């Protein structure tokens, strides 16, 4: 999905 | 938990969440100018994402709601940050400690000088107004929560926004301002947010035109595509 | 002039200066096409602009500005002003946009024009926000006047016009707070509502920018000389 | 400009 989906969860 | 915070706790939380000031990579053309700014913005975005998670109330939102707010407000947030750190440098834009630019350089990139002038004007406005750091962080968080709240096709966010308003007023009361000076200053600051939105929109309009000048990161592009998807 | 007005005088002045609600030439038997829809909206906006220009002249402090500054402000804010007007008269029509008393559209009809439905959704959301807050007419006219004076103030060695504008803006704020105090709101509630209203202005800017972007990409149907010149101010 | 005129009337 979105790279922003990651990072936010990290 | 955000609503239970006191005004001081809110301020302390926001100040603590502040991202660091990044340096640019260490004779400007169109390609070199955009390269530096793009590289810088990309690195800033990573810090912004972690700053946002530390803005009270933001964590309470669903992941999708968080994505949407950040997608809507990212350039506004970079811009208010740029204007803020440029305050002590009249006539110049402090992109990084090792990258201080004047409008003259904005000409390197077509259409960018017009945005530079708007940014410089905003900085002067903040300088004239004597904007405090505590106020700045309140404004920046407001942009985060507000800019995308409608696009949501809402009570929690509005309650948090109210809280930030209370916090802004609390700060002003401490500065010794009269009740009338409090609400006038409040209005003055929030109206500036309309101009920051305007700057973002116009800048974005250019940014998702020239995707291909230099290579843009996958993240930067996904942030851009989020706005281009409506143009 | 504008600076010596009392809150009540400011309000009564703004209320008296309100433009009329115009009709579209919507023929309930066409029924529709991108071109016709846009013809109606374009035709309406053009006539509204004429009333808007004369309304601006009655906004306290506006005629104190040089002619060049007056032009700039209206060029900057014309669509925002049309939009807040639309949202205001659409307040009592949930899920609908009242462009004119004889032209009430929903989002599905907004699909008739490419990329316009996204704007319709934002306008509907704004109208819903106003209805929630139970926005009052006195507050509405204050907000609209703020848009006129504020939107173009940062894109104008006089320098003293910008200052004159800020004082007038401060007075409108005084007026807004005055209205809320009269409504029985507490101090905390006044400050909160004032902020709520002003934050909506950011969204009205956003809507105008996105709408303007679309408008000057498709400069199709005749675009009245006034309209073209207004759009041209933003393009490209 | 037209706007220029109408304001000027
Ligand atoms: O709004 S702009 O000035 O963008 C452009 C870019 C090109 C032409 C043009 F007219 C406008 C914007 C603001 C400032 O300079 C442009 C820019 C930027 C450029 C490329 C990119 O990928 C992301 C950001 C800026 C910027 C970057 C970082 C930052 O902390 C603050 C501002
Ligand atoms: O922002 S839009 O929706 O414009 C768009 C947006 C996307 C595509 C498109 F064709 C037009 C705008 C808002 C509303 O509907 C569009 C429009 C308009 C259309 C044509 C024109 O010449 C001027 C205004 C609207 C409008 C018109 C009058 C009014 O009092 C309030 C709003």
């Amino acid at each position: 999905h979105k790279i922003l989906h990651r990072l936010l969860q990290d | 938990l955000a609503l239970s915070l006191t005004a001081d706790q809110m301020v302390s939380a926001l100040l603590d969440a502040e991202p660091p000031i990044l340096y640019s990579e260490y004779p400007f053309s169109e390609a070199s100018m955009m390269g530096l700014l793009t590289n810088l913005a990309d690195r800033e975005l990573v810090h912004m994402i972690n700053w946002a998670k530390r803005v009270p109330g933001f964590v309470d939102l669903t992941l999708h709601d968080q994505v949407h707010l950040l997608e809507c407000a990212w350039l506004e947030i970079l811009m208010i940050g740029l204007v803020w750190r440029s305050m002590e440098h009249p006539g110049k834009l402090l992109f990084a400690p090792n990258l201080l630019l004047d409008r003259n350089q904005g000409k390197c990139v077509e259409g960018m000088v017009e945005i530079f002038d708007m940014l410089l004007a905003t900085s002067s406005r903040f300088r004239m107004m004597n904007l405090q750091g505590e106020e700045f962080v309140c404004l920046k968080s407001i942009i985060l929560l507000n800019s995308g709240v409608y696009t949501f096709l809402k009570d929690h966010i509005h309650r948090v926004l109210d809280k930030i308003t209370d916090t802004l007023i609390h700060l002003m009361a401490k500065a010794g301002l009269t009740l009338q000076q409090q609400h006038q200053r409040l209005a003055q600051l929030l109206l500036i947010l309309s101009h920051i939105r305007h700057m973002s929109n116009k800048g974005m309009e250019h940014l998702y035109s020239m995707k291909n000048v230099v290579p843009l990161s996958d993240l930067l592009l996904e942030m851009l595509d989020a706005h281009r998807l409506h143009a």
